[PDB]
Formats: C-alpha cells, sequence, structure tokens
RNA sequence: AGCCUGUGUACCAGGAGGGGAACAACCCAGAGAUAGGUUAAGGUCCCCAAGUGUGGAUUAAGUGUAAUCCUCUGAAGGUGGUCUCGAGCCCUAGACAGCCGGGAGGUGAGCUUAGAAGCAGCUACCCUCUAAGAAAAGCGUAACAGCUUACCGGCCGAGGUU
RNA sequence: CGAGUGGCUUGCUACCUCGAUGUCGGUUCCCUCCAUCCUGCCCGUGCAGAAGCGGGCAAGGGUGAGGUUGUUCGCCUAUUA
C-alpha cells in the first residue's frame, strides 16, 4: 500500500533473471524499485526441467525450514534476493526497498530494462512465473 | 546423353519417316 | 525460405498476431501457427509463410504450416469426413449420439456405458452399423473418429478374439 | 577376471620364457583363417580391422573376438568360402595376479595378452568384391568382443 | 588405493600476501615500515572491483557456466538431433518419391509327382509381341486364384541418391 | 568375450582415534533409497478364457504371525494382495 517508487519496472516478457540482476544493482544504488507484473515475467528453457527445479526447492525442507515461495510474487521477490547480501545492513536495506507485484497497482506504466526483453516471435522455449506458480499449486489469485 | 535414348530418337524419326519427350524430340526433326 | 498458398476462390483467410481464420461454405477454422522466425500472413489473395531462416527444424515447421492451412482450405469448402463400421461378435453394441458425445451401450456385454465427448464442431452422423465423422476442422473431426474407435480399446483379453468394436473404415 | 586388470599399459614387457615358467597356454586356435593356400595378392579387396587405442588385449578375447568373426564368414561364404582372414597378434606379454596382504605380493603367473598400439591392425581380410559386406559385419562383431574402439578400414578396394 | 617402495627436481614442513567457494604443498608471488602508482594469477550480469563489450559460428541438452584434484566421472556400444566440408553416380531427352494405367502371350515351361500351374524339390532358363514384363524377387493356396517387386508409359516438376 | 554402476559382502591400505569412538543379535522409535515383492496404469506372449511367464512407468500405502537356533543368515508351518 503505497510506495514511493523511484522507479517502476514491468517484467512483462522479460528475462526474469536479467531484470533481477539490474534491479539489484539499483536498489544497492539506493533506488526504490517496484517490480510490476510479475505473473507475466518469463524464464527460458524447456518448462519440463524448469518445474522439476522449482518443484526440487518446493520439497526440500526439515525441522529448521527451507520456506520457498510458490507464487509469482515471491518466486521473483527471492530471485532477487539471492542478489543482495540481504543478511548485511546494507543489503537488508536495499532489499527492503524493492517490492514485486501481482499486475500493476499503479498508474504510471513501468519501463521495460534493456537487454531484458524476450522476443514471443523468435522464441518458443520459454515459461511464465504465473504457469509455474498454477503447477506448484499456487492460488491463482491474478 | 543416354545413348538408348539416343537410338530411339532415330528408330522413332525412321517410322516417322517411312515417351512422349522422345517422340515430341523426333517430331522436331 | 518462403512458400505462398493461393486461397480458393470459395475462402476467405484473416489473420492477427498468431492466429489465422479460414471460412468458407463449410464453415469457419482458426488455428494457432506458432513458431521461431516463422511469419504467417495473408498477402490479398495468398497466404504466405516465410522466414529468414532455412536449417532443417525451420523447414519443418514451414511444410507443417502449409498443409495445415491447405487442409484449412478444403475443409472449408469439400469439408472432411472419416466413415466407421460397428462390429460385434456376440453382444449386440448399440452406439448412439447424445448431446456432445457419443455413447456405446452394451459392449461386450458391460453394463456401464462407455462415452467420448465430440471435438469441435464436429458431426457425428449414425445410421445403422455405418458411422460418417465430418466438419471443417480436421484436428477435430480426425480426434472424434479416432477417440470412438479407441473407446472400445481391450488390453485384458486377446484382440485377434475379441475383435468387437468401431472402427474407422475410410480416412478422408 | 575384468579385463580392467590387464587392458593397460601400465607394467615392463614381461615375456622372457627363459626366466617365466607356468605360462598357460594360449586360447587362440588359429591366427591364418579362410583358404591359407591362396595368396593375398590374389583377391581384390582388403580389409583391416583397426585399433583405436593403444591397449593389451588377453588371449581369451583374441580367441572370442577371432572366433566370433570366422565364424561369420563361414555362415556367409561356406566352410570353404573364397576368402582369407589373418590376426597378426600374438599374445607375447605375461600376466599376473596376487592371489597375505601385500607382503611379497609379487603376483603367480595368470595368462597372456599381446599388445597393440593405437593405429594397428589387429585382422586383415582379403575377399571378392561381393562378400566385402559380409567381412565388415565378421569385424563389427569382432569390435565388440575387445577392450577398445576400431575403425574397419578397407585398405585394398574401390569398388565403392 | 588419500597403497607400498625407489629416483631427479621444486615446493610444504619452516613460506606471508593475491587467486582457487572453503583447502600444507595447484596458479601468481618469495615479504622491513609507511605512502602513491602499474601490473601478475585470476576475473568484468548480481552477490563482488571491472563488459549485460565487439565481429562470427555452434548448442536446446540448463548440455554447459568444473585448469589441476581422494575431490571435477562417465564407458564399450548406439544416434535421419543438428551444423559444416569432400567424393561418386543419376537428372528439364524430366531424375528420387508418390499417385494413375500397363505388368502380355508360346505356357498351367520340362522333370519328378495323384498333384504342382513364378514360387515343395531337380534342370534349364529359351523367343514372341512391344513403349514395358523374370522359365519370376516376396506373400498367398491342398494345388489354382488372389496381392504385389522387378520391368514400361502418364501425371508432376527440381534437385536426387550413394 | 567386452564395457560399466553401486558401495550391502569380503579382501587390501594404515589416513583419523589407544589422557577410551562400548560388541553381535534382538528390541523400541524416527527419516530415507529403488536395483519394485504387493497394490495402480501399461507392453509382449510359445496372449482363446482362467491362471501364468517376461518387460515398462511408478517409492502413495503395505510387506504381518509362528517352530529349531544367541544367531545375522537360513531351514520349516499355517495364513497373505
Ligand atoms: C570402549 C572403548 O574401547 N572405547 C575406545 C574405542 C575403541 N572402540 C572399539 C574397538 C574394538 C571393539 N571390538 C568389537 C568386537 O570385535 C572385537 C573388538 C569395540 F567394541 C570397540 C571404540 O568404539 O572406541
Ligand atoms: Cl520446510
Ligand atoms: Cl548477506
Ligand atoms: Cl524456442
Ligand atoms: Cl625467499
Ligand atoms: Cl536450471
Ligand atoms: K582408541
Ligand atoms: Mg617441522
Ligand atoms: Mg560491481
Ligand atoms: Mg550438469
Ligand atoms: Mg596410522
Ligand atoms: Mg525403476
Ligand atoms: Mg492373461
Ligand atoms: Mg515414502
Ligand atoms: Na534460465
Ligand atoms: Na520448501
Ligand atoms: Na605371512
Ligand atoms: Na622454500
Ligand atoms: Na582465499
Ligand atoms: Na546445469
Ligand atoms: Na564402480
Ligand atoms: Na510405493
Ligand atoms: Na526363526
Ligand atoms: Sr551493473
Ligand atoms: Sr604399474
Ligand atoms: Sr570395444
Ligand atoms: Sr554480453
Ligand atoms: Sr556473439
Ligand atoms: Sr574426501
Ligand atoms: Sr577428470
Ligand atoms: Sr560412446
Ligand atoms: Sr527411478
Ligand atoms: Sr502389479
Ligand atoms: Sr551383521
Ligand atoms: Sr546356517
Amino acid at each position: 500500500a503505497e510506495f514511493d517508487a523511484d522507479v517502476i519496472v514491468d517484467a512483462r516478457d522479460c528475462i526474469m533473471g536479467r531484470v533481477a540482476s539490474q534491479v539489484a544493482e539499483q536498489a544497492l544504488d539506493g533506488e526504490t524499485v517496484a517490480v510490476v507484473n510479475a505473473e507475466r515475467a518469463v524464464i527460458t528453457g524447456r518448462e519440463e526441467q524448469i518445474v522439476e527445479k522449482y518443484e526440487k526447492r518446493v520439497d526440500i525442507g526439515n525441522d529448521n525450514g527451507y520456506f520457498y515461495p510458490k507464487r509469482p510474487d515471491g518466486i521473483f521477490k527471492r530471485t532477487i534476493r539471492g542478489m543482495l547480501p540481504h543478511k548485511k545492513q546494507r543489503g537488508r536495506e536495499a532489499f527492503e526497498s524493492v517490492r514485486v507485484y501481482l499486475g500493476n497497482p499503479y498508474d504510471e506504466d513501468g519501463e521495460v530494462l534493456d537487454g531484458t526483453s524476450l522476443d514471443r516471435l523468435s522464441n518458443i522455449k520459454f515459461v511464465t512465473l504465473g504457469e509455474i506458480s498454477e503447477t506448484l499449486g499456487a492460488n491463482k489469485t491474478w | 546423353i543416354p545413348e538408348w535414348k539416343q537410338e530411339e530418337v532415330d528408330a522413332i524419326v525412321e517410322m516417322i519417316e517411312s515417351r512422349n519427350t522422345l517422340l515430341e524430340r523426333a517430331l522436331d526433326d | 525460405p518462403r512458400v505462398e498458398l493461393e486461397i480458393p476462390e470459395d475462402v476467405d483467410a484473416e489473420q492477427d498476431h498468431l492466429d489465422i481464420t479460414v471460412e468458407g461454405d463449410n464453415g469457419s477454422v482458426t488455428r494457432r501457427l506458432w513458431y521461431p522466425d516463422i511469419d504467417v500472413s495473408v498477402d490479398g489473395d495468398t497466404v504466405v509463410i516465410e522466414s529468414d531462416e532455412d536449417n532443417a527444424k525451420t523447414m519443418s515447421t514451414i511444410g507443417t504450416f502449409q498443409s495445415h492451412i491447405e487442409n484449412m482450405f478444403h475443409g472449408v469448402t469439400e469439408g472432411w469426413e472419416y466413415g466407421m463400421e460397428v462390429f460385434y461378435s456376440h453382444f449386440p453394441m448399440q452406439v448412439n449420439v447424445e448431446g456432445d458425445e457419443v455413447v456405446i451401450e452394451n459392449f461386450l456385454g458391460e453394463k456401464a456405458p462407455r462415452r467420448t465427448t465430440i471435438h469441435g464442431d464436429t458431426d457425428v452422423e449414425i445410421d445403422g452399423e455405418e458411422l460418417t465423422v465430418s466438419g471443417p476442422d480436421i484436428e477435430a473431426v480426425g480426434q472424434t473418429a479416432a477417440d470412438i474407435e479407441q473407446l472400445t480399446r481391450i488390453n485384458d483379453k486377446d484382440v485377434r478374439v475379441f475383435q468387437d468394436g468401431v472402427y474407422i473404415t475410410r480416412k478422408p | 577376471k575384468p579385463a580392467s586388470m590387464y587392458r593397460d599399459i601400465d607394467k615392463p614387457a614381461y615375456t622372457r620364457r627363459e626366466y617365466i615358467t607356468g605360462i598357460p597356454g594360449s586360447k587362440i586356435a588359429q591366427h591364418k583363417m579362410g583358404r591359407k593356400q591362396k595368396d593375398a595378392d590374389d583377391y581384390p579387396v582388403q580389409i583391416s580391422l583397426i585399433v583405436e587405442e593403444t591397449v593389451q588385449l588377453r588371449h581369451g578375447s583374441l580367441e572370442a573376438s577371432r572366433l566370433s568373426a570366422n565364424r561369420h564368414l563361414i555362415k556367409e561364404l561356406g566352410e570353404e568360402g573364397d576368402y582369407k582372414m589373418t590376426l597378426r597378434k600374438f599374445p607375447h606379454q605375461v600376466l599376473r595376479e596376487n592371489k597375505d596382504g601385500m607382503r611379497a605380493a609379487f603376483g603367480k603367473i595368470v595368462g597372456t595378452a599381446a599388445r597393440v598400439q593405437a593405429g594397428e591392425q589387429l585382422f586383415t581380410a582379403y575377399c571378392n568384391v561381393e562378400d566385402a559386406e559380409h567381412v565388415k559385419e565378421a569385424f563389427r562383431r569382432a569390435y565388440n568382443k575387445i577392450t577398445p574402439s576400431c575403425r574397419i578400414k578397407v585398405e585394398r578396394g574401390e569398388e565403392l
């Protein structure tokens, strides 16, 4: 609810890993970032092996716990956390000044970061975060 | 340059004197 | 590579994005033709399938897109029809169309009716021991027919002896 | 015993019969097959099975490959077919096995093997242009019973 | 065998510092203090200093992103997955494939055999018509029939095949 | 005959521990692996059917009671999917 984002990024049709790497770099530079339309971000590869990896992460765990997100919401934010020293002061500060959303709760339309776009016309082997979440069992609230 | 085709175009022209391409060939003579 | 398909006078083909729609006197069919770097478009009187790549994998899909489109042309005009025959040795098999699915009763004596839902706007007309599956979408028709035959599949017993079931008699 | 035990050339050459006793006999029945009264020059085709890696081949394997090859040639060209095949290597290297821990470990003699350098011809056949494929099949069965990969090479033969 | 036992050498032992996730001996490097600068090994999407660098190609398996290694596996065998290069032969006098038509008579050859007629076995394997057609390459029959390969013609139209 | 994987058996080594890392079998209680015995779904058959034999996917659940023997193992009995 209300997030003074210095930058609003549109993840739609964008390679998640590539977006995350830039959002991290900017959060560490002090920018407050809001990633939009997470459910529509994409990750290249063979949907079958991709899903096996994310399902394995869901099955891993124990008493100590390995809480892994299932919604495109968290999947994306965890992806970003892995690019930040979130256990350090400076790192946790950057991370906490970053938020991912389902759809776009803002009025403006996020911008599209350079090099992160995927041309659907030249690509068939890729998957949507939303699709992954649905497979993982998430409740399609988007 | 198949020889049997050449010999045919002749044999055909011979009977014309006294495959379709080969017949059209002989007619062209 | 580039191939050009002159569309039949009986037909009209429109396409926006990755979806192509073909309409004729027999109906209409819409398909999605999506493959890396293969552009499908309607250039007035002809449909065009082209790409800058010529690798085996691309050439394969191009030829596939072609037959899919020509099949759509054929489907909207002449249409597609598969002919099937119901055959039984001891128990009279009862094949009927009920709703949007064909129901088969008393297969090999079974008390529970075997059934399958019809795909698309496929028409399954039955007359005696003969069935005729037809429609404009060859994909839908083809499956419906196949589905009907698969509906009497048996794995438990020797098929050479128990040959009851409906079979595709004529492929279009 | 697995060939992994002796397929590599990781030991000195051990072939001196004058200092080695109890060497088991060879299981290789013949080194010259087919019509051994006829010359090799009397044939239009000459095909050799070439080893692609340096290795040691125990006589047990030479016999199995040779046998499984000549056997095919016999089944396809007859007990007297117009062909001739040669196994050109002989198992000179003596093999041991330490069969008491590592004390006085020098092994007792257990067998023999032939050292084959990569690129060499283990077998070589000579046939008529007709049976050229029957020999290629014989070798295919032969390199399936010896450690290394092999190239089936047609030396004298251009009816191709 | 991260085994045992030699030999030469450099290293650890007794060797910091930089790199290698961590890690006696692998790489750079031999080091007084303090300070500025430039490199070495190694690295430049983020974590993490420096490229989401350039020209070009391949890979679709997340192969791979693993110098060395007890530590990083992957083999014999197989692959019309895909890319690249070479050779031979066939082809607009129409190839390869497909589809359509023809696949004929003497004659169901002779022999054996009740029987045998392309096709149980044995021998031979000839000539007519013709633009083709075996004394029949594979099924099939009790034996016939029937179904096709060879072989010819048409339709088609561009590379094909080894 | 050839090529491998595992690390349950055994052997080998002597790297760790001799200012102490308590044995075998059993029991009780928890998690796991798949090279699957049953159960689910399949393929082949020397598949008529029934019952089998062989193979594929698959580790969700199940795999029990008893006689000798400390036994592990195994032999034996009646049940059992
Ligand atoms: C109590 C003790 O000695 N603690 C010190 C060490 C040695 N050890 C041990 C060694 C041999 C044996 N055995 C087992 C049976 O075969 C004879 C030797 C053993 F039980 C136990 C162990 O666990 O820790
Ligand atoms: Cl957990
Ligand atoms: Cl951290
Ligand atoms: Cl793709
Ligand atoms: Cl020094
Ligand atoms: Cl991955
Ligand atoms: K001890
Ligand atoms: Mg010391
Ligand atoms: Mg940086
Ligand atoms: Mg890997
Ligand atoms: Mg010790
Ligand atoms: Mg399994
Ligand atoms: Mg059965
Ligand atoms: Mg379980
Ligand atoms: Na990826
Ligand atoms: Na988890
Ligand atoms: Na001793
Ligand atoms: Na030193
Ligand atoms: Na370090
Ligand atoms: Na990987
Ligand atoms: Na192993
Ligand atoms: Na199970
Ligand atoms: Na017992
Ligand atoms: Sr950056
Ligand atoms: Sr050695
Ligand atoms: Sr081999
Ligand atoms: Sr780049
Ligand atoms: Sr490039
Ligand atoms: Sr280790
Ligand atoms: Sr290695
Ligand atoms: Sr291999
Ligand atoms: Sr498995
Ligand atoms: Sr079962
Ligand atoms: Sr035990
Ligand atoms: Sr016992």
